[PDB]
């Protein structure tokens, strides 16, 4: 499934 | 069998003055769309894009959906953040894109996990082959680099890429395999068209094929016509199959000297064919 | 930095005068993602034009398939007009039934 992206 | 992949393509586009940014995630297994999340809805949810995914329970959809909504707002903040790194007006449209995924071999083991970002169509940053360290593409990306070291997120992402990403790839493959493996052979034929004076055009058509990968060649008695052979990019029929063609300009009356060769993964053997004047 | 869309206009099945078909307009290689696509019959905007969902490819460029049902005739002209930030004015590619 999908992962959470870190705030840039 | 060959190798396999689970990839997410993600886009966030600012549209200041026109509302919230448009946010889109597309999931691919073996380069074939299987899940999609579109922010442009009243109750935007993660949804299935391949029949075999309807196999997943409402729990899975809520969970994925929830991750997506949180990714969307995280990108919303990233849009504003980058407006600062680059010193850009708050009034123009900008685009962030992400490709995140894993490719595994026939054995089932990691072939390459990864994650690259793009700002306004240009590489921004990217997890290296070694899932350890980043390649910033410019000065602004250098900032994101630290922020992702001091905050430690290149290991967190390694877990995902070597663990849940791989486990779920297997899971998806197991359910979609029969549909994934689907193959359609091309039906070929040759067409004939005029041309100034004493030349004509021979066009070799490959229709209704899948996957899209394919090769059309023209031969003048067992040599491949490398130079000035004209060819279009492989293109969607719109029904799941693809079309391609390749054409050459030949002397009038010399059509029977040329052979089109169609190489496709789904044919017993390459197609060989010529102009057929009925 | 912007990328100019490339355009193909082509039927789904080999064109045959008097037989229902689908005319496609395939637009690739563009960026930014916002694009305005129209299909014209005999100079006039066709209203019923379906649009696929938009994707992007490994080079980051976006692509989309526009399409409309149609019945080719010997004299009817078809085209696809694309408006994109990267071009000063729209680009019209005409349907050539030999391609």
């Amino acid at each position: 499934y999908t992962v959470k992206f870190p705030n840039m | 069998m060959g190798p396999h992949s689970l990839r997410y393509f993600v886009t966030a586009v600012s549209r200041p003055g026109l509302g919230e940014p448009r946010y889109m995630e597309v999931g691919y297994v073996d380069d074939t769309e299987f899940v999609r999340f579109d922010s442009d809805a009243e109750n935007p949810r993660y949804e299935p894009r391949a029949r075999w995914m309807e196999q997943e329970g409402p729990e899975y959809w809520e969970r994925e959906t929830q991750k997506a909504k949180g990714n969307e707002q995280s990108f919303r903040v990233d849009l504003r953040t980058l407006l600062g790194y680059y010193n850009q007006s708050k009034g123009g449209s900008h685009t962030i894109q992400v490709i995140s995924g894993c490719e595994v071999g026939s054995d089932g083991r990691l072939l390459r996990g990864y994650q690259q970002y793009a700002y306004d169509g240009c590489d921004y940053i990217a997890l290296n082959e070694d899932l350890k360290t980043w390649t910033a593409a410019d000065m602004a990306a250098l900032i994101t680099k630290h922020k992702w070291e001091q905050a430690g997120e290149a290991e967190r992402l390694r877990a995902y890429l070597e663990g849940t990403c791989v486990e779920w790839l297997r899971r998806y493959l197991k359910n979609g395999n029969a549909t994934l493996l689907r193959t359609d052979s091309p039906k070929a034929h040759v067409t004939h068209h005029s041309r100034p004076e004493d030349k004509v055009t021979l066009r070799c058509w490959a229709l209704g094929f899948y996957p899209a990968d394919i090769t059309l060649t023209w031969q003048l008695n067992g040599e491949e016509l490398i130079q000035d052979m004209e060819l279009v990019e492989t293109r969607p029929a719109g029904d799941g199959t693809f079309q391609k063609w390749a054409s050459v300009v030949v002397p009038l009356g010399k059509e029977q000297y040329y052979t089109c060769h169609v190489y496709h993964q789904g044919l017993p053997e390459p197609l060989t064919l010529r102009w057929e004047p009925p | 930095i912007q990328k100019t869309p490339q355009i193909q206009v082509y039927s789904r099945h080999p064109p045959e005068n008097g037989k229902p078909n689908i005319l496609n307009c395939y637009v690739t290689q563009f960026h930014p993602p916002h694009i305005e696509i129209q299909m014209l019959k005999n100079g006039k905007k066709i209203p019923k034009v379906e649009m696929s969902d938009m994707s992007f490819s490994k080079d980051w460029s976006f692509y989309i398939l526009a399409h409309t049902e149609f019945t080719p005739t010997e004299t009817d002209t078809y085209a696809c007009r694309v408006k994109h930030d990267s071009m000063a004015e729209p680009k019209t590619v005409y349907w050539d039934r030999d391609m």
